RNA sequence: UAGGAUAGUGGCCUACCAUGGUUUCAACGGGUAACGGGGAAUAAGGGUUCGAUUCCGGAGAGGGAGCCUGAGAAACGGCUACCACAUCCAAGGAAGGCAGCAGGCGCGCAAAUUACCCAAUCCUAAUUCAGGGAGGUAGUGACAAUAAAUAACGAUACAGGGCCCAUUCGGGUCUUGUAAUUGGAAUGAGUACAAUGUAAAUACCUUAACGAGGAACAAUUGGAGGGCAAGUCUGGUGCCAGCAGCCGCGGUAAUUCCAGCUCCAAUAGCGUAUAUUAAAGUUGUUGCAGUUAAAAAGCUCGUAGUUGAACUUUGGGCCCGGUUGGCCAACGGGGCCUUUCCUUCUGGCCAGGACUUUUACUUUGAAAAAAUUAGAGUGUUCAAAGCAGGCGUAUUGCUCGAAUAU
């Protein structure tokens, strides 16, 4: 029979060897250890607002040699302080210390994302302006 | 690991580009006479069959 | 406005609340919408009972016009149909004075003024008026 | 604490975004029926989708199952009276045939190019939405119509909105008005 | 066992007595970023994830507890007390409970009006009338879902492509289009008489009078190395700035950055982040792998668990009712006979007695809430929907429905 039971009255054994060998997902252990809610510098959430304390230059390791421009924010809802990536031509222009930004993750879920080491977030909206609106110029950052 | 890039050339190409204005061209329609636009453009009167087709050349 | 139609369709007899009822169903080729005041008349001189106690409602017209499809009572008195009609049509027709009053919520806030006062209150009033001498 | 009001989506994207072959035999079908979208394919599709579904759902059955027979019968009646099946073709094996043509042939837009009337499908889709052509007395201006059997010998202009007389029009009334103005008074 | 208590059964509680009760078939404890179900998303089959939320059931009114009234409450738009908040005060005292409707603060990535009204749906009362932030109407509303404007048709013009013909000029008609000249028609987007709509309106469906020529009434969002549809065009930058989901671009001719032109894809939508489903035969019952890629316990015994050899009325013969399809076979069904209980008496499948191996499996059926799914009918103008509707003598009326399946 190759390594299981088949016999009719053998459902309990498939149902505890599946349920222990569940465990070996990445998926489902991150799903049912809540990992979200206690790990991972968000609640689990997709999106979260904090106050940009220092402008920082990364470089990118190996390849790609550059100066990937980030910030370093500390979250409200938590208070962990996080990088920051802010992308592209510019940007880093429009963010200036004591401002709130709104972090989104990189589409990599966790694991920094290109060459950047150990940036998992990007900048989506800078005092609530929305970077891109601000770098197509179509919008102005306010006052204070 | 290394975290002190410095950042003065920040915004370098954007700002130093030469900007340029876009040209004023005459209205492409929208919706179903511009897939009319399209189909004609590629199954009716398909000009280059330079090999196949080439939706977008250079100036070949 | 050409000599339009009225058809009434699916006509029950309501000698239960006095009135034949029907669906009146309009033909207005070349004429938006003809009125409800119109067919009323016009339907009180073809059951010959006397406008007063012809009701229509309903009436939206169809998709491109040329046509429109409501709901008409008549009752067998001008009487009765100040009996079995609610005010609003009977406003509408001019058979009942719209009987204006106050807001929604300044009646609420009335009753609830009303509800603070133990009896009819003039014992409270000029006890209150009493009160300007301490 | 209502009662819901239900919905559904009428289509359904295709799961490669970028083929070279569906992309041209989309725009074969958007050129040669005179359409907007891509999704007024892949209403089509989903339409053949669950037609066929259903058509194959009854086939894996035995024959006189009275599900069967009555789902097969009713199924295929509807298909019959939009004219999309064909009338030697009756019998739930030629519904699982039936491409997607066969209902874009049917549309009220293709329609109208058909019995004269239009010329071109886009001026039957520009004259459909411009509120001319009736079916019955009714103004359809709804170029995905569907025409039934018994329906496709009544698309005519409109009683109202001229082609059908009743009136002019505006830019005739003023290019009228504004010809009796300067030669007279 | 007896009592008490209760509306009543009951360790529910008390007295006396006994030592039981649950558990590897997972008790007990822990966690739940857990109210349960009908259902939702995903579409080979099997599944996998979700269900605070329109219906059903439960629970709570800041946290606990106690109680009055009543048929019904351990009620909080009732009371009493304690704790945590919190309001007025003439300082003595008083009053509190928006997880009802609207609104505010805070919280956060995250969510609307301190509007109109009982006209509809229904509820309450002493009741045809009163009341109802239940509920309906409207404002906000790109949460999703339906339909589908942003143009159509000419003619002329040079240019083809076809061809009658070619000794050798070209065009003339069947026209496909590239046209920086041109032409009258057509419509709603808006605005607006009126009418309808409506409790009163707004909007829709109607419709006078206005309202299309590019300065409009002007479509966007993402992309063009591969994956993956679409440039080796031009200028800028020179491992910088930056792009890039991944692989990779950028160090002077960058098809990948920043722009212009052109093109592509979806389109009133499109992109991004996070979660989940397919992909994923990368959780494998269907259906993985285990010599060497991850992984056969060092070895045998061994309990629960799972699994477990063959055997007992088979065959033959007669008869009867059918249901498809061309007298006929076939397909199933039932009664007899072949050594062949039918549980057995009593007097008419009833109904008193006496008893009978027990399960698993499966067919059929009941009893099965709606909404949701599947699905029948039906021209909401189509459609999503809804459960309508269709026909005549349309000045006094006829009728089919509102299936079914899971």
């Amino acid at each position: 029979g190759k390594g299981k039971p088949r016999g009719l009255n053998s459902a309990r054994k498939l149902r505890v060897h599946r349920r222990n060998n569940r465990w070996a997902e990445n998926n489902y252990k991150k799903r049912l250890l809540g990992t979200a809610f206690k790990s991972s510098p968000f609640g689990g959430s997709s999106h979260a607002k904090g106050i940009v304390l220092e402008k920082l230059g990364i470089e990118s390791k190996q390849p790609n040699s550059a100066i990937r421009k980030c910030v370093r924010v500390q979250l409200i809802k938590n208070g962990k302080k996080v990088t920051a990536f802010v992308p592209n031509d510019g940007c880093l222009n429009f963010v200036d210390e004591n401002d709130e930004v709104l972090l989104a993750g990189f589409g990599r879920k966790g694991k920094a994302k290109g060459d950047i080491p150990g940036v998992r977030f990007k900048v989506v909206k800078v005092s609530g302006v929305s970077l891109l609106a601000l770098w197509k110029e179509k919008k102005e950052k306010p006052r204070s | 690991a290394k975290v002190h890039g410095s950042l003065a050339r920040a915004g370098k190409v954007k700002s130093q580009t030469p900007k340029v204005e876009k040209t004023e061209k005459p209205k492409k329609p929208k919706g179903r006479a511009y897939k009319r636009l399209l189909y004609t453009r590629r199954f009716v009167n398909v000009t280059l069959v330079n090999g196949k087709r080439r939706m977008n050349p250079g100036p070949s | 406005s050409d000599a339009v139609t009225i058809r009434t369709r699916k006509v029950i007899s309501n000698p239960l609340l006095a009135r034949k009822q029907f669906v009146v169903d309009v033909l207005h080729p070349n004429r938006a919408n003809v009125s409800k005041d119109e067919l009323r008349e016009k339907l009180a001189e073809v059951y010959k009972a006397e406008k007063d106690a012809v009701s229509v409602f309903g009436f939206r017209t169809q998709f491109g016009g040329g046509k429109s499809v409501g709901f008409g009572l008549v009752y067998n008195s001008v009487a009765e149909a100040k009996k079995f009609e609610p005010t609003y049509r009977l406003v509408r027709y001019g058979l009942a004075e719209k009987v204006e009053k106050a807001s929604r919520q300044q009646r609420k806030q009335k009753k609830n003024r009303d509800k603070k006062i133990f009896g009819t209150g003039k014992r409270l009033a000029k006890k209150v008026a009493r009160r300007n001498a301490d | 604490p209502r009662a819901p009001r239900t919905y559904s989506k009428t289509y359904s994207t295709p799961k490669r975004p970028y083929e070279s072959s569906r992309l041209d035999a989309e725009l074969k079908l958007a050129g040669e029926f005179g359409l907007k979208n891509k999704k007024e394919i892949y209403r089509i599709s989903f339409q053949l989708s669950k037609i066929r579904r259903a058509a194959r759902d009854l086939l894996t059955r035995d024959e006189k199952d009275p599900k069967r027979l009555f789902e097969g019968n009713a199924l295929i009646r509807r298909l019959v009276r939009v004219g999309v099946l064909s009338e030697d073709k009756k019998k739930l094996d030629y519904v699982l045939a039936l491409k997607v043509e066969d209902f874009l042939e049917r549309r009220l837009q293709t329609q109208v190019y058909k019995l004269g009337l239009a010329k071109s499908v886009h001026h039957a889709r520009v004259l459909i939405t411009q509120r001319h052509i009736a079916v019955g007395k009714q103004i359809v201006n709804i170029p995905s119509f569907m025409v039934r059997l018994d329906s496709e010998k009544h698309i005519d202009f409109a009683p109202t909105s001229p082609f059908g007389g009743a009136r002019p029009g505006r830019v005739a009334r003023r290019n009228a008005a504004r010809k009796a103005e300067a030669s007279g008074e």
